[PDB]
């Protein structure tokens, strides 16, 4: 019908007008790699994980935010894909602090096991860290604002999925910082699932803390009771 | 070793070699129990450019 032709690494898709690089990639299980994209959330394109070279064009692009087009062969395991991640991942891991061993999200941690797979294996970063305050949003939501990535994951999803506008951005620059700028409880009937959106260890459950590794656990997928939702 | 020139002898004509030579026993030619600290060099993948992981 309406479906256009694209290539992935030479290997051709037919795809709905309006689809994403990234989705084109999904399409043939290729997963590109990401930080600030949900597929339940506004795109925002901030993170820049996902930049992939597209074949005869110079510059990358976002895989998350830019439609493909007729004709386009995405590069997904090219050179300058990989120096595109390689240099994303040292640009976020310059002023991320070294917690791992304190951290709840240690191995359950998108950022350690991205740097594991598309970064580098060692740090030419020779400064010192930046360090910024902790934030209460009540006694659900564990912050810890140091080891925040700014992806803005947790102000989408509380503005569009749980309608609540308490989140955002203060100050700019590297002293740009994700909170409330008061005092103020983040208080909502899914406010805890900002714990599973973010992707490092700013955001971990309270309740949670210190107990356990995530692969101690041992999972059995069952269903609810606490409401007739299921 | 302590023994006497008489035994080191008669123990030289048993064996039929000088065994003061080459003793089972370490007395002082072994080194120090307590060394100087080391410094231990890196490698060849610790330069600060044109050391991308995709190439290596
Ligand atoms: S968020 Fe991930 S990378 Fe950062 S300290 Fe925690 S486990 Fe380590
Ligand atoms: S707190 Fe977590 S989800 Fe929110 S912007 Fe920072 S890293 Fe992203
Ligand atoms: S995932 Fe595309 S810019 Fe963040
Ligand atoms: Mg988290």
């Amino acid at each position: 019908s309406n479906l256009i032709e694209v290539f992935v690494d030479g290997q051709s898709v037919m795809v709905e007008p309006g689809t994403t690089v990234l989705q084109a990639c999904e399409k043939v299980g290729m997963q590109i790699p990401r930080f600030c994209y949900h597929e339940r959330l506004s795109v925002a394109g901030n993170c820049r994980m996902c930049l992939v070279e597209i074949e005869k064009a110079p510059k990358v692009v976002a895989a998350c935010a830019m439609p493909v087009m007729k004709g386009w062969n995405i590069l997904t395991n090219s050179e300058k894909s990989k120096k595109a991640r390689e240099g994303v991942m040292e640009f976020l891991l310059a002023n991320h602090p070294l917690d791992c061993p304190i951290c709840d999200q240690g191995g359950e941690c998108d950022l350690q096991d991205q740097s594991m797979m598309f970064g580098s294996d060692r740090s030419r970063f020779l400064e010192g860290k930046r360090a910024v305050e902790d934030k209460n949003i009540g006694p659900l939501v564990k912050t810890i604002m140091t080891r925040c990535i700014q992806c803005t994951r947790c102000i989408r999803f509380a503005s569009e999925i749980a309608g609540v506008d308490d989140l955002g951005t203060t100050g700019r620059g590297n002293d740009m910082q994700v909170g409330t700028y008061i005092e103020k409880m983040f208080m909502s009937e899914l406010s805890g699932n900002i714990i599973d959106i973010c992707p490092v260890g700013a955001l971990t459950s309270k309740p949670y803390a210190f107990t356990a590794r995530p692969w101690e656990t041992r999972k059995t997928e069952s269903i609810d009771v606490m409401d007739a939702v299921g | 070793a302590s023994a006497t020139r008489v035994i080191q002898l008669l123990r030289n004509w048993a064996s039929g070699r000088d065994l003061q030579a080459k003793l089972q026993l370490r007395y002082q030619e072994i080194s120090k129990r307590t060394q100087p600290p080391p410094k231990l060099p890196v490698g060849p993948s610790h330069k600060l450019s044109n050391n991308y992981y995709c190439t290596r």
